[PDB]
């Protein structure tokens, strides 16, 4: 079980 | 020795390291630890990535941050190509060649943190604080728990690291209980993916008299 919905740091 | 994890990548292309990773014998796992030695980023054409968590943390161990590129042309060749040819460039945030990860691998002698201590103040989204806490400690600082534990000792500076936006406030008043400066959490970030201590000013919170 690996983790595939990692979150993206774009600023905001 | 070597060990990797990948990010941004979709299962059929995880599929694909795993088959590389067994031909020549790589370790594989999903999380990354002290261990690991390299972080295949999904990128653009231009070695160009997007910036998460194990991006940053792969550059703060001073790791191989390399394009998925590599494997899949190593594939191709049917031989393990250069890390060095494949290495990450930049990424969609902070420039698309601002050779943070090659910096980094160079720069273990000269953390951009040292000398410093760091409190993560407050709540964070998307990244649990002990991960937060981990990445500065790769890059040199010492972590804080509690703001009335910082060092009154000139031998090291405190600054304080919050997420206003996970907040809902009290992070305007941080500087009526210590006088360590306060800086958002982009602070750490763009100095990890650049690899260079930014200055304060443009990461300043300003707080409540």
């Amino acid at each position: 079980t690996i983790d595939f919905d990692e979150y993206r740091f774009r600023k905001t | 020795r070597m060990s990797m994890v990948v990010s941004g990548l979709t299962p059929e292309e995880f599929m694909l390291v795993y088959k590389f990773a067994r031909k020549h014998h790589i370790t594989l796992t999903n999380l990354i630890t002290e261990e690991t030695t390299h972080v295949v980023m999904k990128t653009d054409a231009e070695f160009v990535c997007e910036r998460t968590l194990k991006y940053f943390l792969g550059i703060a161990g001073g790791k191989w941050v390399v394009s998925y590129f590599w494997v899949t042309q190593s594939i191709k060749e049917r031989k393990m190509l250069n890390e060095h040819d494949f290495e990450v460039r930049g990424d969609v945030v902070n420039g698309r060649n601002h050779q943070g990860p090659k910096r980094a691998r160079e720069s273990q002698d000269r953390k951009i943190f040292r000398g410093l201590e760091i409190c993560c103040y407050g709540p964070f989204t998307n990244m649990p604080t002990d991960q937060l806490e981990w990445m500065v400690q790769l890059c040199g600082a010492s972590v804080v728990k509690e703001l009335s534990s910082f060092t009154l000792g000139t031998g090291v500076h405190p600054i304080v690291v919050v997420q206003p936006d996970a907040w809902t406030n009290g992070f305007h008043a941080i500087g009526q209980m210590c006088e360590a400066p306060v800086v958002t959490r982009e602070w750490v970030l763009d100095s990890v993916a650049l690899y260079q201590c930014q200055e304060l000013d443009t990461y300043l919170i300003p707080q409540i008299p």
